[PDB]
């Protein structure tokens, strides 16, 4: 009588606890992602007392992920990322294809929709990687352990918005810089702001393996770039 | 048996955690103020109770302490975990463990029991300070589980308007006294006997003669 | 729930978990399968957002093992597990056999799992309807059709996902048997562009011989 | 008693095996076929040992590597192949071992033709040139003295029928069958050699 | 809201699932058992679903001196029947004796409380006769709520208000009745419910004459006498 | 400490064309000395099949009981009495279930199937066993199996006496039993005799010498 | 007898603001018969973590393995660096939490430990995790007693990395050549703050 | 115990002896050894009797339940890999089984020989047993493929005649099945080797044959 | 719950499941001195299909053949349980199971998900399983309640209660094999409505002759039509 049902299906075929953790998600910080020929890049938007990427995490040295949703459901699956990672090098002797361990997360995601009584995951990722057999890659990945793969897309609120901008402006030639600068005008507009404050950025890419964090001065930087033009 | 009584909402909320919220937010007030040479930990508590049998701040260990806002009995199974946890890594790796990952560890651990079956969240929110090569931390722990890294925060009743006052009154170059002086004003704007100070040399706990001589 | 059944019987008899499953395939893609004399050819929709979304990522035309190959429609999640435990069992039986799967064993251990599926506590229903194509022990060519019930069987030319019941009675009037691979692939096109939008983004078209799976190249189609 | 010989060029790889299935004091085979385990993607696993243990072992491995082929829908490294492989022995070492000398080719783009000496205690290198059973101590040093980096896949050959030769004339096991495959410009060859 | 779990109790202090898989004994076939100083006889009504049908089975072979018959779900009577067997056949094993009778009863009493404790679980749909021999003709009665009984004479099923009735008014003849006025009075016990030799069901067993079936010409007979 | 030990006594089986004999001994003992003059090695299992084991006292009546066991739920769930081939196949795999711990019992299971021939199926300890028409089990097998085949095949005489009856086959057993108990200390004291044919199972008994 | 079957020796030693660790590079097969020549026992875990497995291989490259494995989760979860002292604790552990079925391999472990000062960090190791800290040197495989009369005779205090390079190129050598099982080249690394150097040597092959 | 079996171009010559021994002592010269798996498929027995018998047995389950499955018969190399798999799993408890699987399936006519230890190897002429070294030697001085069926089954009863002359755990009578397309069939149900000894060697009959 | 009683005495589920066995095709069982047939209808739901790949008579073993009526995905577990267990009972003791211990030990299945001393809910399904044994032919019949009943001649299926009220009237015991399959069909025929056809119906017979299970082919039901009335 207390029992909720997790794992049940509703009458039209749709899971409630899927829809309900999609919804958590949308209503999420924008987390936003494309590929240029130097590499990937994610965008993501962040008290005064606060000291600490909260929205983009390593998962190993050649793949890093942008979050949306709850904060410690993604803190659990990028620790178990990171886990799958590090056994696939165990393993095999060789860094694990990002297309596989997206796999592997997803369907630790989706077992808690088929199997048991608890409720889903209620992050998606924004997976971004390079690999020997498929160079750059960035990956959506759901709370129902559906991903796909992109070359430039957004999760979190307003992520229609960022999807439209990201559509009209990314290309295929484009440079770290100018997507770096697509990343600030899109993470601009899915505020609804005309400059972006350089406080609530989350920027980060990964080139061949070598990933960049960057700094708010970094930051500040780029938006001077992306002011001039 | 075995089925989670934390589900989501059919707006996408996890009300169990909502509520544990709000159980935190009617507790007794706490704060932390992380110092340019240390971080402090206070907090505020009928001529029966014994005094040191009912002490919310606590250590981890040498170099870390703990307080929480919530209820008691968690904060000591929480606690004894955190305890264990830091004594783990220690026989792994023979050296302290670093404030960070105990945050790591715990905010795991407390994340559990949001999604598990047959139990309801943790009913209490934590702030753990410590000193490791890498500096000093003040870090709270939510009921779902998240971290946050503060230079100084509040997190009990009324704790909007001291996270107010701590940030019209907090500057990162600050004496470790300075620093205590701001946590005891804010304290009492939130209200000896009635406070309880740690501060990070190995993690210490202010006697109540200590305390009174920073309250003059 | 973790043991607690969630498939029942209604007061009318009826499992209504399978036809949520059923809901859920139709919701789905639509794919079509159509048999010839020592060939199949397998077309399958695909619905991708241009420029931004890859379209390589999702492959709902799915080799399993050396000869063996499948189509889905229904939830994609669900989908890739079945088809990793279908793989796995290609694989094992290739071992304890030492011969590779017949197309009509893989089928009925797809539905022998769904069905498991469907009549144990703790697990939901996979909502999603399979056409696998392949080879028997005999060397003929076979395509069989497994639902979310778990109930399975062989066909002629069977489409699976949404607006499946037109692709049905058109592939009725049309699937003139033996047929050339040319204008067997063409007539696999023609039955599924009924229901979806004509434009050679919205279909991938694969063949299947005794030599492997083949993709066709996106040219025949335009 | 079961002879495997595995040598690494620029441009090729060549494995050899003799064709002798053994039981007790009798040959139940002169042209065995569980030796070589082919493996979609240009490797090749060279089992010496036991024949219900090359069985085993040989199949296992086989399948375990051509589900991650069709699961990920993409070939298994050489590399990853064959530490894989030592994974895999070292994993049984000390549970029901399996007593197999291993001999792992392969060809990828990113590391060119590749040959990997495998004991069954797994211990397992990288080589050049590398050999199995008591037939290595009349073969290894025949293959250190003819061997250059730059060997053509046809004196190669020549320096694998010198090697049988020696086989032939010195080793105990008068073994005269051989097989050998050819991984070389893309295209692995099988070759039957006898005396 | 009390009839819902198996392990909850009414305001009332009734369990409510229990005294249902009780109500499920009432739709059985009429069974009816008696017994003398020597024997016990148990006589029951096979149920016929169709012309084209085969009568059900009603009592069963528990051991050589032991025999049963069910009213009620007969799965769960499959279910017991084969406890009941596989233990008399583990005493004789381990032992070289046959069980005792309260014994065998006390267990499959524990087996039937055992359903009741526990929400997984539902108390077994079927009420049981047992008919021995051991030193003396016993008759036990178990129950779905895991009490048992011992009777002079019982009956249980459909209708058994007429065999209730008749046995009430002939039970002081019962212990002086030889073999065949024993049987005589439970075939007039079972009809007073309502017989051929295809829908009537009769065994004894007793002192040196182990559980054995009436036959089909002797049962033509007996029904002869009946009438 | 070894688990097994050898209780000794034979038992001899022969076959006719309607009609099966079993006959064992009775001794008991332990190295040198006798636990007694009296264990019924034979045990019945239904109206047309018996079982005589020889080996370890205690593994032969455990197996014993247990296929007593075994065919009485047999009968109570499958509603008929198995044959001695359906014995047989479930002897064979209860002796090979305990493969790698054996019963140290030799068996011999003899019996009239429902063709109303003479069946004698002679066991190992783990298993292996074969349809036979003359077998002994026991310490005195090697000395009594070949006078079975001298008797039975004839293989080495050319003038050949095939007539047998089953009066002249229960002397002949008494005969073999008595040479057994001749020149083998093992066996001993009084043995039973079953004879099996239509009419069922009859028993008899025979003392032999007591030293 | 165990670690005779593959042979191999490790040696590490500590100079002025530079650190060297070295190795032979056979893999040996029934005690006598070199099969490779190219088998470096020296395993970077990080720029100041380097460690030394000699013993048998098969326990060799499993607990570079592990140790690989460990090292990269703590660094990902840390966003750091593992201490080397740290990586030592982690080691002895992992060892002895096989105590009873263990892995035969001697391991040592070298590096900087950092305070920026660079302090030399030396440690060697049993099969099951027995510290050996040691501020001059460490030496573990086959040939440890030509190894220790190396280090006794010719080890000097604060040697420039050339000094440091010339000493423990030599140690090794001579240790080696009168060691059957153990030599086919040998492998040096020297690690200084900024750079590491890796030679290998011109020695017997025989 | 002899048994061989080899691919003619009528099909498949299946042979065995009937000799089943504990040490020393013949405890049995009938012994079934060509064991039906299924219609198509035979196998032998050499070695351990209980094991081979007990596992050809499950095999045969384990092939009626596969073919009740898929509607198929099954083939050759699928049982032989079936009973390897099942052989291997109990490696190191002792079990003793030589086994020849000989039948025919939709790939043709097929051989395989699999032992205790895993051996799996497949071949068109196979001997196992005791006497396994003097049938290969007078099978491979005679061998031919296209031997008629008569051919066959004269070569098949000499080499098994000869390894049961040479070798002591040998012997009783000779059986010869054919395998062909539609089943098998018993050309020689059981030959006593005691005429075939005065048929081949010594037929003049007058003196002691000298080996 | 699934193993909740009724106020009558009834469980729910097991009542629920009487409900699923009145679906699909109807097949009919008799059985005579000589032996038992089992005879059934396809409804071909297309021409699409490969009919013969849809069976609704199978060999539980060599002497045993079933009629399946109900969830055909349940009734292929049971069928596939007790080819099983029938083979089991075969190794174990060398001769061919009786048939009514077959149709137990299938019960004993059904309700296995009560848990009184593992599948969760009511099979749903309805078996006709007919054969011979060393009793000589028999028929019997299995529904989702556990109970089974010994038939001389029955029928499952939609047209359950039309088939069973012509059985009744047509059936005698002194029956020849013939007669029974002029009679199977002629009743198979009034229920369907498809016309009967070469290719619309299934015979499989087990004599006792032979007690081996024949399915017949097309020149059979053909030869049956023809000496139809
Ligand atoms: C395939 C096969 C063939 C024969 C037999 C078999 C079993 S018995 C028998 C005839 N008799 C003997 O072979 C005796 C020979 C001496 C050793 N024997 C003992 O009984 C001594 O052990 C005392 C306690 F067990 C048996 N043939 C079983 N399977």
């Amino acid at each position: 009588r207390y029992d909720s049902r997790t794992t049940t299906f509703s009458p039209e075929g749709r899971l409630y606890q899927v829809e309900y953790a999609l919804e958590a998600i949308n209503n999420a910080s924008i987390t936003i992602g494309l590929i240029t020929k130097d590499g990937v890049i994610l965008g993501a938007d962040k008290s005064k007392l606060i000291d600490n990427y909260e929205k983009i995490y390593k998962i190993d040295k050649h793949i890093f992920c942008g979050v949306a949703g709850l904060n410690a459901d993604a803190n659990i699956l990028i620790n178990q990322s990171r886990l799958y990672a590090q056994r696939y090098l165990y393993n095999y002797n060789e860094v694990q294809p990002v297309s596989q361990l997206v796999v592997q997360i997803c369907d630790i995601k989706q077992s808690y929709t088929q199997y048991g009584g608890l409720r889903p995951y209620g992050v998606s990722f924004l997976i971004g990687g390079y690999d020997t057999k498929d160079g750059y890659q960035l990956y959506h990945t759901d709370p129902s352990g559906n991903y796909s793969g992109w070359f430039a897309t957004a999760i979190g609120t307003n992520n229609l918005t960022a999807s439209s901008v990201l559509k009209q402006e990314w290309k295929n030639d484009m440079t770290l810089e100018e997507g770096l600068l697509l990343a600030l005008k899109t993470l601009a507009k899915s505020t609804d702001t005309e400059i972006p404050k350089s406080e609530k950025i989350e920027l980060a890419y990964l080139t061949n393996v070598y990933q960049k964090y960057l700094t708010e001065k970094e930051i500040e930087e780029l938006i001077k770039l992306y002011t001039q033009k | 048996y075995s089925f989670s009584l934390t589900t989501f909402s059919p707006t996408g909320k996890l009300v169990q955690i909502e509520y544990a919220l709000n159980r935190v937010s009617s507790s007794s007030p706490a704060l932390g103020i992380r110092a340019k040479n240390g971080v402090i930990i206070a907090t505020e508590k009928n001529e029966l109770i014994e005094e040191n049998s009912i002490f919310k701040i606590q250590q981890i260990s040498e170099h870390i302490g703990i307080v929480y806002a919530g209820m008691p009995g968690d904060f000591r199974v929480l606690l004894k975990r955190a305890r264990k946890e830091a004594i783990r890594y220690s026989l792994q790796y023979g050296s302290e463990i670093l404030v960070k990952e105990l945050v790591k560890i715990i905010a795991s651990i407390v994340q559990e029991f949001t999604q598990t079956g047959g139990v309801r969240p943790f009913g209490l929110s934590l702030l753990i300070c410590g000193v490791d090569v890498y500096g000093y931390h003040l870090y709270q722990i939510d009921p779902s589980g998240c971290y946050f890294n503060w230079m100084a925060t509040c997190v009990g009743k009324d704790y909007q308007n001291n996270m107010s006052f701590l940030e019209k009154r907090y500057n990162k170059d600050i004496e470790i006294e300075d620093a205590i002086h701001t946590a005891i004003l804010t304290l009492k704007e939130s209200y000896e006997k009635n406070i309880e100070i740690g501060v990070a040399k190995p993690f210490k706990i202010l006697t109540q003669n200590e305390i009174k001589d920073y309250l003059i | 729930s973790y043991d607690r059944a969630i498939t029942v019987f209604s007061p009318d008899g009826h499992l209504l978990q399978v036809e949520h499953a059923l809901e859920a395939v139709k919701k789905g893609g639509c794919a079509v399968a159509i048999k010839s004399s020592n060939f199949a050819v397998l077309a399958v929709e695909k619905k991708n957002i241009p420029k931004l979304q890859n379209p390589k990522t999702t492959e709902k035309l799915i080799k399993l093992d050396e000869h063996n190959c499948l189509a889905f429609a229904g939830l994609n999640a669900d989908a890739r597990v079945l088809v990793n435990k279908t793989r796995l069992e290609c694989q094992r039986y290739y071992l304890n056999m030492d011969e590779p799967a017949p197309v009509d064993y893989i089928a009925k251990y797809v539905a022998k799992v769904q069905q498991k599926f469907t009549h144990r506590g703790g697990v939901r229903p996979f909502g999603i309807a399979t056409l696998i194509a392949g080879f028997k022990n005999n060397k003929e060519i076979c395509i069989y059709q497994t639902e979310p019930s778990g109930i399975y069987a062989a066909w002629k030319a069977q489409a699976i996902g949404k607006n499946a019941k037109i692709v049905q009675e058109f592939l009725e009037k049309n699937y003139q048997e033996n047929m050339e691979q040319k204008d067997c692939i063409f007539l696999a096109l023609k039955a599924i562009f009924e229901v979806v939008e004509l434009s050679s983004k919205n279909v991938e078209v694969a063949l299947l011989t005794e030599k492997d799976l083949t993709f066709i190249e996106e040219q025949e189609i335009n | 008693m079961d002879t495997l010989i595995g040598l690494r060029g620029n441009n090729f790889v060549v494995l050899a095996a003799d064709t002798y299935s053994i039981n007790s004091i009798i040959k139940l085979k002169n042209d065995d076929n569980t030796k070589f385990y082919d493996i979609h993607g240009n490797k090749c696993l060279l089992l010496g040992g036991s024949i219900g243990d090359r069985l085993q072992f040989g199949e296992f491995i086989r399948k375990n590597v051509h589900l991650y082929q069709y699961q990920n829908n993409t070939d298994m490294f050489v590399k990853s192949f064959a530490f894989f492989t030592r994974k895999n022995l070292a994993y049984y070492l000390r549970r029901n071992p399996f007593e197999v000398n291993c001999l792992i080719a392969g060809y990828d783009k990113k590391d060119g033709y590749q040959l990997y000496w495998c004991d069954y205690l797994s211990n397992m290198d990288s080589v050049n040139k590398g050999a199995h059973g008591y037939g290595a101590y009349l073969v290894s040093a025949i293959l250190d003295k003819y061997y250059h980096e730059n060997l053509t896949v046809d004196e190669a050959l020549d320096i694998f029928k010198l090697c049988f030769e020696e086989l032939k004339k010195r080793f105990l096991l008068t073994q005269i069958n051989y097989e050998l495959r050819i991984m070389y410009d893309n295209k692995v060859e099988t070759q039957y050699v006898t005396v | 809201l009390y009839d819902t779990d198996n392990i909850i109790y009414s305001p009332e202090g009734r369990l409510y699932q229990v005294e249902y898989a009780s109500e499920a004994i009432k739709q059985g076939t009429c069974a009816v058992a008696i017994k003398s100083k020597d024997y016990v006889v148990v006589s029951g009504l096979k149920k016929c679903i169709s012309k084209l049908s085969f009568p059900q089975e009603k009592i069963f072979k528990i051991d050589d001196y032991i025999g049963i018959s069910m009213s009620g779900i007969t799965s769960d009577a499959k279910v017991l029947t084969k406890f009941m067997q596989n233990e008399c056949l583990s005493h004789k094993f381990l032992y070289n004796e046959n069980i005792n009778i309260e014994s065998l009863v006390r267990s499959v009493a524990d087996k039937y409380q055992k359903n009741t404790q526990k929400s997984s679980k539902r108390a077994f749909g079927v009420g049981l006769m047992i008919a021995a021999y051991h030193n003396e003709p016993c008759i036990f009665e178990t129950r779905p709520n895991g009490s048992y009984f011992e009777y002079d004479a019982l009956s249980f099923g459909a209708r058994s208000h007429a065999s209730k009735t008749y046995l009430e008014k002939n039970l002081h003849l019962f212990e002086e009745c030889s073999l065949e006025e024993l049987i005589l009075h439970c075939l007039k016990a079972l009809k007073c419910s309502l017989l051929t030799i295809s829908n009537t069901a009769l065994a004894v067993v007793g002192k040196n004459h182990p559980w054995q079936e009436i036959s089909s010409l002797q049962l033509e007979e007996y029904l002869s006498k009946v009438k | 400490w070894y688990p097994y030990i050898d209780n000794g006594g034979t038992v001899i089986g022969l076959t006719g064309k309607d009609y099966v004999i079993l006959a064992a001994d009775t001794r008991l003992s332990l190295s040198y000395s006798i636990y007694t003059r009296f264990c019924p090695k034979i045990s019945k299992l239904t109206d047309k099949c018996i079982i005589g084991s020889s080996g370890m006292q205690s593994d032969i009546k455990t197996l014993h009981s247990l296929l007593q066991k075994k065919i009485q739920l047999f009968v109570l769930e499958h509603s008929h009495y198995p044959d001695i081939h359906v014995i047989a196949r479930l002897l064979c795999v209860i002796l090979y279930s305990r493969r790698f711990f054996p019963y140290y019992a030799f068996n011999i299971l003899a019996g009239v199937d429902e063709n109303n021939k003479g069946v004698l199926y002679n066991y190992d300890s783990v298993g292996s066993y074969c349809e036979a028409t003359h077998s002994c089990v026991g310490s005195g097998s090697q000395l009594i199996l070949p006078i079975l085949d001298n008797r039975v095949e004839q293989k080495n005489q050319l003038i050949k006496n095939t007539n047998f009856n089953l009066g002249d086959d229960i002397n002949f057993v008494k005969d073999a039993i008595t040479s057994a108990t001749e020149r083998d200390i093992y066996t001993g004291d009084k043995t039973l005799i079953y004879v099996i044919d239509k009419m069922g199972i009859n028993v008899n008994t025979l003392d032999l010498k007591q030293d | 007898s165990i670690y005779n079957y593959n042979g191999g020796c490790v040696l590490g030693m500590s100079g002025s603001n530079c650190v060297a660790i070295a190795c032979d590079l056979r893999l040996g097969a029934n005690t006598f018969t070199t099969v490779s020549t190219k088998f470096s026992k020296i395993f970077k875990m990080n720029n100041n973590v380097y460690v030394g497995l000699s013993g048998l291989a098969t326990d060799i490259q499993t607990l570079y393995e592990i140790l690989r494995y460990r090292v990269n989760l703590y660094e990902v979860r840390q966003d750091a660096e593992m201490d080397v002292e740290c990586f030592a604790n982690m080691l002895s552990s992992i060892l002895y939490s096989n105590r009873f079925s263990p892995y035969f391999v001697n391991p040592i472990v070298v590096g900087f430990k950092l305070k920026v000062n660079y302090e030399p960090y030396l440690t060697a190791y049993d099969l099951i995790g027995a510290k050996c800290e040691t501020r001059d040197f460490v030496v573990n495989g086959v040939t440890s007693e030509q190894l220790f009369g190396m280090c006794e005779s010719l080890y000097v205090k604060d040697q420039d990395e050339n000094g440091l390079f010339e000493t423990i190129s030599q140690c090794l050598l001579s240790a080696l050549d009168r060691d059957c099982i153990s030599g086919w080249g040998a492998e040096v690394l020297v690690l200084t703050p900024e750079k590491i150097i890796k030679k290998k040597l011109k020695a017997r092959m025989d | 115990t002899t048994t061989l079996a080899f691919k003619f171009k009528d099909g498949i010559i299946v042979a065995v002896d009937s000799r089943a021994s504990m040490g020393s002592f013949i405890s049995s010269q009938n012994v079934e050894k060509i064991i039906e798996i299924n219609k198509n498929i035979l196998g032998t027995m050499a070695g351990g009797a209980a094991d081979c018998l007990y596992w050809e047995k499950y095999l045969g389950k384990i092939i009626k339940i596969y073919e009740l499955r898929n509607n198929e018969k099954i083939s050759v190399r699928a049982a032989s890999t079936i009973l390897s798999n099942i052989l291997y799993q109990y490696k190191g408890y002792g079990l003793c089984c030589g086994i020849i699987l000989s039948g025919y399936d939709h790939t043709g006519f097929n051989m395989f020989y699999v032992d205790d230890s895993g051996k799996k190897v497949e071949g068109n002429l196979f001997s196992c047993g005791s006497g396994s070294t003097y049938a290969y030697s007078i099978l491979d001085s005679a061998y031919d493929y296209n031997l008629n069926l008569d051919q066959a089954v004269e070569l098949a009863r000499n080499a098994i005649y000869h390894a049961t002359f040479r070798d002591g755990g040998s012997g009783g009578k000779v059986r010869v099945f054919h395998i062909h397309k539609n089943g098998y069939d018993k050309i020689i149900e059981g030959e006593d080797v005691f005429d075939l000894h005065y048929h081949y060697t010594n037929p003049e009959q007058k003196d002691q044959y000298v080996m | 719950g699934v193993n909740t009683f009724s106020p009558e005495g009834r469980l729910f589920q097991v009542e629920y499941a009487l409900g699923a066995i009145k679906l699909g095709s109807t097949a009919v069982g008799i059985c005579v001195n000589d032996g038992v047939i089992l005879a059934s209808e396809r409804r071909i739901s297309s021409t699409l299909i490969e009919k013969d790949s849809v069976e609704k008579l199978l060999s539980i073993d060599d002497h045993i053949g079933c009629a399946m009526s109900g969830l055909m995905a349940d009734a292929r577990t049971l069928i596939d349980y007790a080819r099983v267990e029938c083979n089991h009972y075969k190794f174990i003791y060398n001769e061919n199971i009786n048939i009514k211990s077959c149709v137990e030990l299938i019960s004993e299945l059904a309700l296995d998900f009560s848990n009184l001393s593992i599948m969760s809910r009511p099979f749903g399904v309805a078996l006709l399983i007919g054969g011979v044994d060393k009793n000589g032919p028999c028929l019997w019949y299995t529904e989702p309640s556990g109970t089974n009943t010994r038939f001389s001649a029955a029928s499952i299926g939609s047209a359950q209660e039309g088939a069973e009220l012509l059985l009744q009237e047509n059936y005698k015991k002194d029956m020849t094999f013939e007669q029974a399959e002029i009679l199977a069909l002629t009743v198979l025929r009034q229920v369907m409505e498809d016309k009967l056809s070469t290719s619309n119906v299934e015979i499989c017979a087990i004599k006792k002759s032979d007690q081996t299970f024949y399915k017949y082919n097309t020149d059979d039901i053909s030869r049956i039509i023809d000496v139809l009335p």
